């Protein structure tokens, strides 16, 4: 999960 | 959702480990320029400029003023009502054995400088760096962080850019590296740390009560904690001075600056  | 302040009280009245998400209103109130609203520009630009692998592999030395200027700003900023509520709440609850842990945004520090003690930083510190070549972290608050960057960091439009050589951008102290430090801060497009996260699916887990305060509920996965409690029978309650993509899909939502509603949820 990359942080957008 | 609901907007009865006496049906969320009587959840927290007989909950026992109280999850709160805060997000970048709850800094706004406190006058912290979160350089995302509405938020404040620096120079030219906003947080989804500067803050990411982008900016900071095109122009190290402007990241680095960008965020200079920020950890110097902070020594102007102060914890709001918002704040002192969720650290008086937490030492009053934590001596009748129940739990609230702050799982918050923003890396300003301000609900550390409030007391709060169980707080997750799932995006970082301003006062942390991280060494791009051996990857340790250390707490960081001098002021400058580095002598070059003295004086720098004017946010006013037309200043021009410090250009420090990057060897004389701070560098790591641990013996035998000397690599380039960056903020120990989670950027636009980085994945957030997995220890933390699992920390936060931990907490996720256990919680009977959840807050979400400040958000606007549309940077993830930080807008996906809420969503996968509530899905379990826990209450969300929302607080918020709008409303965000998320609100349908809570059990409460208090209009209005989290320095008003959370006081009053808290007491
Ligand atoms: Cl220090
Ligand atoms: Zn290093």
């Amino acid at each position: 999960f990359s942080k957008q | 959702p609901s907007s009865s302040m006496a049906d969320f009280r009587k959840f927290f009245a007989k909950a026992k480990h109280i999850v709160i998400i805060s997000g970048a209103g709850v800094s706004a109130e406190s006058g912290v320029p979160t350089f995302r609203g509405a938020g404040g520009y620096w120079r030219k630009w906003q947080a989804q400029d500067l803050a990411t692998p982008l900016a900071f592999a095109h122009n190290p030395s402007r990241v680095w003023e960008f965020y200079h200027y920020r950890r110097e700003v902070m020594g102007s900023k102060e914890p709001n009502a918002g704040h002192r509520a969720i650290a008086e709440c937490e030492t009053r609850l934590g001596k009748q054995g129940r739990r609230v842990v702050v799982i918050t945004q923003v890396i300003d520090e301000l609900h550390r400088k409030a007391g709060t003690k169980n707080l997750l930083e799932i995006h970082g510190s301003l006062f942390k760096t991280r060494c791009t070549s051996c990857g340790v972290v250390a707490e960081n608050y001098k002021s400058p962080i580095c002598p070059a960057l003295s004086g720098k960091g004017a946010p006013e439009p037309g200043t021009q850019d410090a250009s420090i050589p990057v060897e004389k951008l701070p560098r790591c102290e641990e013996a035998g590296c000397g690599g380039l430090l960056r903020p120990h801060v989670v950027w636009f497009g980085e994945n957030l740390d997995p220890a933390i996260l699992e920390e936060v699916d931990r907490e996720l887990a256990h919680c009977d009560l959840c807050l979400v305060v400040g958000t606007s509920s549309v940077v993830y996965p930080a807008a996906m904690f809420a969503p996968q409690v509530a899905a379990r029978g826990v209450p969300v309650a929302e607080f918020n001075t709008e409303t965000t993509p998320a609100t349908n899909r809570f059990r409460f939502h208090f209009q209005g600056p989290c320095g008003t509603t959370l006081p009053e949820a808290l007491a």
